[PDB]
């Protein structure tokens, strides 16, 4: 059916006034309101799973025992609003939570089994999140809030929490798992949640079903599919799971019936060897299963991760660009001539085998045999007439091929992102596959808009004749400044438009969401940014600080200088400052103030190394000398402890996903610390501080060469050069360690890193101060103004070119993405405001990094 | 229809497991 | 006697880095933080009660139980610190308050009874807030939370609060009596039980001596003062109370030690008829009661409120202002003959006889027997000296005499405020009072800064006949519009004071905050006022304004346009339109839209027709349709009711002044009920509205003769001509009735409304726009913009005269009073922007009333 | 001064 708001408004509208509860809908509930019943602030609530045509006939179906009792609840808007929130897309946790019902609390345990028995045989999608009561019935019921009360975290974001007997927050939070609360019961059963040991050897309970052993395998949504070990045969499968009407579609094609699809199209391809078998199919109650071959242990994304590119004709054995696209394509022609379409070739559905590395096809969840087609796409990968279900052509698998290849090239996707217009302008693909590969013309036709010439491209790839196409530079500074200028222009309006979005309280609608004010993500840092700028952009910045100001205000907090307060405060003082605000200095003057005996962490993201250093910026703006009586109670703090946390890791194993951020790096590690305890040896000259600085240098240059070796590997990974977690950060600490302590091995250290961080740049993923290219350029030409090299600039203005060349919007309308990669944000660490401070400072290299250096002039 | 799921089995399914 | 902030610190710093605690100051307390100790948000805090004597050594029987469990704990900072808060004058709700501990729950019961047995015979101020661990020792423990959580109760002001199981707040009322949460147990008893049992009571009573109180005459201060019937005699007497080391002078002088000064002054007036006689003076356990004969009910100062004013002497037979002053001096002579200096002689010390011989003093708790001079003054009425706390003096209370008198004459009290040089500067007090009384010139000599003077005239007024001196005349006009504008700019800077304090946070403790956002009191009418001036105040309202949509987000909120988010609404879009701010406008784009489904009140304050006159207002700034939906909505829901039949079925049940409001008045009634409907008809034109609108005309135009009978006589109460409650609320809603309906009746009824209202004028207790002088020029100008009179502008410029004349500082750096005499504020309704409002619009007499007009610009 | 008069009372 996919009703709309009004079938349902109807069906409502009725017994609705029977009892008097006048309704009303927001954001996407149509909600009903006892004037008898006092909604509380958190309990026992019934979440009704349903879908659409189910989801009228659930409206009826329920209204009898709802409306026997005093109680609230909301509805959906439409069988679209269903369908989208049925759709693991967006968010997993909350799929068949089609109705709620918030009563009172000894009502909900009778409550619950009327609406059971009396919607016994309504079929639905199941809720993770919920205990269920009966397996006939579409009824479940969980402990969390009904008012939408946010706490902070650790991190400095808001989450949705309940509260315990002593007040204190716990997140309540739908992590697709029920936990019940210590101090209330269940009420259709009482329990209780942790066993008779406590804080003693403890073993988790995880096993197979019928024949198959498991093994994780994939994050959320669909199904989560498996790998496997068959019993009955001890060989390893791979097992798909499909949930019950989820991702139903507008035809009633739900994840099952995906399966069904992928299954049959299976057997049609039976008699290629580079596709999998499909062993068995079995349903357990309301999920499906498809367990086909293990068919290679590495996705074409997890091997261009660990063993490098795929380049030019000669290269490594196993690196062979132009051998994998002739590989995929033969393949590629064998399923075409058996009369299916892939429709969804992209590189996680390539696995290449163990022994000789070979292209195989994985997932055929969408792919193409009989004419209903299945709607579903990739994006970056899909061409667009996908993302606009239109016919399944030859020419999109051959468009996807190419996107695969140009990945297989370079390590990344093809730039893509929400809303954007120019998301498959093939030029903007040429300026990130900077000709290499050896094939690059070829597989730009590939993603060319018109299908003829992915046609003659794949041609020319049957044929052996691939093209070798290059890339050219940008003149003499004059047009790369009118680039870099126009780019600074109209991210500031985008950055309007972020800060407008932010005040407005739009992004607050997610439950469990964001963080508005701190430095990482919030207010403070693209205010702090704003500042630097033209009038209107310090008004906005202005705004911003008034805002945060206010925000801030009789709210729980943290303290940190990324995560928390200190950076707030730097941002309003600085602000009021260059304004000649009297009034922000003033809302300033109280806040990043902490006890510091309570802070236990050390680090510059969000304990002492960070705060002293925001407190050490404070007291060069404010001359407060509490601020620097702070800083200098962080250094003295600081002393007490070196030793354990370097000697505890023992049983966590190599990999360092933690270990090399959490033990070296800027962010979390002892880069940060050195940089900290150095900012305080020049603000005081201590003698104490200047011994931990020595021994932390030189554990810092003792630790360094394995990690630069790591990051010159064909293994390394991004990780390794970014600021907040690797070589970027050690690098911008050096660069002024030895500056300011005239030690030339710490410079050189710097340079040896610095350009480590130079070859990583083009596979970096992110483009943003923490995890980006932006956090390298600014060591390049932090360097740049420690020794006049103007080398470092030459490599500065690199990343500029690739950051530019990694922009959405063509030149005009840059755009730059997220940690999300198909949106922006306004954030500094990890959005559009951090990027626009490396873009201001590439034509102004005397003025300071910011949150690094202390303010300064010919830098405002 | 002849590719149907075939019988329902007892399901022993709890938590997740591993990461990748 | 009073250890030092550096003895505390050394007694405590010793053991505490003992146990690894680290010590912290902040406030009045130092702090010490056991770093393995997790501070839960709410529970079962102990309260330790000592006094600077004892407050070492309590620490130090403290500190080995403390320290032995996990634990956080502050100590009030040092001596002075806890004789302040033993200080009634401060937070009557903290005093005890001396060591705070918050333990674990599990901990909590065995570490009071321990510190109670490890105490034990030390003496301090009763904590009537939390219970009582054993009657020989001075610990207590209450229910509250531990860090300052705070919700949003009806008035649109924020109160600490603590969470039940359900999650709902709970006003954790320190100041309040103990209070037993329903979902925890006391962990001493070990059960669950309220005390909301037993409020059923008439009377409980039974004193210590067997007296029956009855009703309350104030619990404000140290002690309590009551009502009792008496059992032997059965004969009516007064009791007043006194608490242990509550108010313990730097001597070691108590309450109860006062309370013997006033036994022993009155048992040496015994033989005057005018005195209470002491009758009794009885104990028990650490509380101390004295009783005293009733000489009546009824002050001086309720004498002049419920009654009227004292004036010159051909006057109504109760009402003459030279036999009051001679009764009072020779009451206050014989009391002189024996020495006994009464040095609080008040309004509120005077209380009057059913005889022609009314006057009769009643406390003389701070009064002079010995040197040894007790210290205590009551602002405005004493003198500068006693604040000083010179020695006794006969010309201090000639001084007080001379303020006793004057407000006698006036009904109010001198202006004073707190900070301020000028507070008793002679003429000051003259221009409040222009010349009414009998004895002009005399009370004007006894509020002299020369004693000389006050002696003097003391003795003309005992030698028979007195001054009357003419009001100090004004020659000026354009000087007068000089003050005006001096008035303005420094009410400008001192708002911008204000705001400063407001968005710092200085003022946000305390249990209950009052509302920093919204129009009645906190940022939104501050800002409202600062756009209309220049481009400073125009920036802090920009400033303001951001700083709003700030403190807004992600918290709980009230729909109100005075006490919630449609006024909020209202400001900050108007502050983007006027600016030029499109991001404001962005961000009041989604602010006040409620349910109306809920929302059971229909009023201007916090109700459908204050929503709807807001969602009219932001709509003609937006040109948003939800708004006018809103609108609509609103007044749909409004007319659905039937309000006027229940009017009509039973019309003045309970009838007093107060009760007038909540049914007429513009703030909680008819007035602004109908200004909506007129202002939704007048945007719409549907008749539904209309026909509403005469109905609620009509049925206002019908009870108006009896207030108006109220507003014209002799109690004549303030309430009766203020814009919240009264006429001037009636008034300016008419107007603009009989203007937009033309109907001259309605603008007749508003005439009649502002001459009665002038006439209450100069009796009104406040400047402010919600209960003083400010709403009464408002309809004053309102009138003269309606009907081109000008007779009204003249009206609204003596307003204007009356609110300077009663400010306080100087005259080119004036601060006008809040809701409490000596305190200024930035408050639309109730502090100093509204009486911006008013003094602004003088200047500009055809610009909009804020909130009660639409806006036009252009 | 001095004096006082208990009486055991009540609460
Ligand atoms: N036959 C196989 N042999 C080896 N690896 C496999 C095989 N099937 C799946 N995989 C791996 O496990 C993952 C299974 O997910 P996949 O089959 O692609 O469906 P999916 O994750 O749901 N993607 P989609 O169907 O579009 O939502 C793949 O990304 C591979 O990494
Ligand atoms: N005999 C009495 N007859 C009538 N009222 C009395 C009598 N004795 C006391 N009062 C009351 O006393 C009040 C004035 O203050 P009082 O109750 O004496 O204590 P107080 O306010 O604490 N004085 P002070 O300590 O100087 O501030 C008036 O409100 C009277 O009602
Ligand atoms: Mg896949
Ligand atoms: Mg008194």
């Amino acid at each position: 059916a996919t009703p709309t708001e009004q079938e349902l408004r109807a069906e409502l509208t009725g017994p609705v006034t029977g009892a008097g509860r006048q309704i009303h809908a927001r954001g996407v509930w149509l909600a009903v309101d006892d004037p008898a019943f006092h909604l509380p602030r958190q309990g026992w609530k019934i979440h009704l799973s349903a879908r659409p045509a189910t989801l009228q006939e659930t409206i009826r179906r329920m209204l009898p025992a709802v409306l026997a009792v005093p109680c609230h609840f909301k509805v959906v808007r439409s069988g679209r609003h269903l369908q989208d929130l049925n759709s693991a897309n967006n968010h997993p946790g909350s799929i068949g939570k089609a109705v709620t019902i918030y009563p009172s609390p000894e009502d909900v345990a009778p409550l619950a089994r009327r609406l059971a028995e009396d919607l016994a045989g309504m079929a639905g999608p199941r809720i993770c999140s919920d205990r269920r009561v009966r397996p006939d019935a579409p009824v479940y019921y969980r402990y969390g809030p009904f008012h939408p009360c946010y706490d902070i975290n650790d991190d400095g974001d808001l989450e949705l929490v309940v509260t315990d007997p002593q007040g204190n927050t716990h997140p309540g939070a739908a992590d697709d798992s029920f936990w019940q609360p210590h101090w209330s019961p269940d009420p259709l059963t009482g329990a209780t949640p942790h066993p008779a040991p406590s804080d003693g050897p403890a073993a988790p309970v995880l096993l197979g079903g019928r024949y198959r052993v498991v093994r994780g395998l994939t994050r959320n949504g669909k199904g989560c599919v498996y790998r496997a070990i068959d019993t009955t045969d001890n060989r390893p499968v791979i097992i798909k799971e499909a949930r019950a009407h989820v991702n139903e579609d507008t035809l009633g094609r739900d994840s099952r019936l995906r399966l069904r699809n992928e299954r049959y199209v299976l057997h049609l391809l039976r008699d290629l060897d580079d596709v999998p078998k499909v062993i068995d199919h079995f349903r357990h109650e309301d999920r499906e299963y498809l367990a086909i071959t293990d068919l290679g242990a590495l996705a074409l994304g997890q091997d261009v991760a660990e063993n490098g590119l795929y380049v030019a004709d000669p290269a490594p054995p196993g690196r062979s660009l132009r051998a994998l696209a002739t590989a995929l394509l033969e393949l590629l022609d064998h399923v075409h001539r058996r009369g299916v379409l892939v429709r969804d070739l992209t590189p996680t559905n390539v696995v290449l085998d163990d022994a000789t590395g070979r292209p195989r096809l994985v997932d055929f969840e969408i792919s193409h045999a009989e004419d209903p087609q299945l709607y579903g796409w990739t994006p970056g990968y899909s061409p667009p007439e996908q993302e606009r279900d239109e016919p399944a052509t030859v020419e999109a698998d051959y468009y996807s091929l190419g996107a695969t290849l140009f990945y297989a090239a370079t390590g990344l996707p093809p730039t893509w992102m929400t809303g954007d217009p120019g998301n498959h302008d093939p030029r903007r693909a040429a300026e990130v596959l900077a000709g290499r590969g050896g094939m690059s013309g070829t597989i730009l036709g590939l993603l060319d808009p018109d299908p003829a010439r992915r046609r003659a491209a794949a041609d020319d790839i049957r044929a052996g004749r691939f093209t070798d196409a290059p890339p050219p530079p940008p003149p003499s500074a004059r047009q790369r400044a009118r680039r870099l200028a126009a780019a600074i222009a109209h991210s500031l309006t985008e950055l309007s438009r972020h800060a407008a979005d932010l005040m407005s309280g739009k992004d607050f609608t997610g439950g469990l969401v964001g963080s508005p004010i701190n430095l990482y993500r919030g207010a403070a840092g693209m205010g702090m940014e704003l500042l630097r700028h033209d009038e209107p952009s310090r008004a906005l910045a202005r705004g911003l600080a008034y805002w945060t100001g206010g925000f801030r205000a009789l709210r729980n907090g943290r303290p940190g200088l990324y995560t928390g307060d200190t950076g707030i405060a730097v941002f309003i003082a600085e602000a009021g400052a260059t304004l000649g605000d009297e009034t922000l200095l003033k809302i300033a003057e109280p806040l990043a103030r902490p006890v510091l005996s309570r802070i236990t962490a050390t680090d510059q993201h969000t304990g002492l190394a960070g705060i002293g250093t925001g407190q050490l910026l404070l007291w060069r703006l404010t001359k407060d000398a509490g601020r620097l009586e702070l800083a200098d109670a962080c250094a003295r703090r600081l002393l007490a402890r070196d030793l354990t946390a370097e000697l505890q890791e023992n049983p966590p194993d190599y990999a360092d996903c933690g270990a090399v951020s959490r033990t070296l790096g800027f962010a979390h590690g002892l880069a940060g610390i050195v940089h900290f305890l150095r900012d305080h040896h020049a603000a005081t000259g201590e003698t104490a501080t200047e011994a931990a600085l020595h021994k932390g240098c030189d554990t810092l240059l003792e630790h360094l060469p394995p990690l630069l070796e790591a990051a010159r590997a064909v293994s390394a990974k991004p990780m390794h050069a970014s600021f907040c977690q690797g070589l970027a950060g050690i690098g911008a600490a050096l660069a002024r360690t030895g500056r300011d302590l005239g030690a030339d091995d710490h410079l050189q250290a710097a340079r040896e890193a610095a350009a480590a961080c130079l070859e990583l740049a083009p596979r970096m993923y992110a483009l943003t101060q923490c995890c980006g290219l932006a956090g390298i350029g600014e060591l390049f030409l932090d360097l740049c103004q420690i020794t006049g090299d103007r080398t470092y600039a030459q490599w500065a203005d690199r990343i500029a070119d690739l950051i530019l060349a990694r922009a959405g919007g063509s030149p005009e309308a840059p755009v730059f993405p997220d940690t999300s990669l198909h949106g922006s944000s306004g954030g500094w660490s990890i959005g559009t405001s951090g990027v626009v401070s490396f873009l201001r400072r590439l034509g102004d290299p005397a003025a300071p990094r910011l949150w690094l250096d202390p303010p300064a002039g010919t830098a405002r | 229809a002849g590719a149907t799921n075939l019988d329902a089995l007892a399901a022993i399914k709890w938590e997740a497991p591993a990461h990748q």
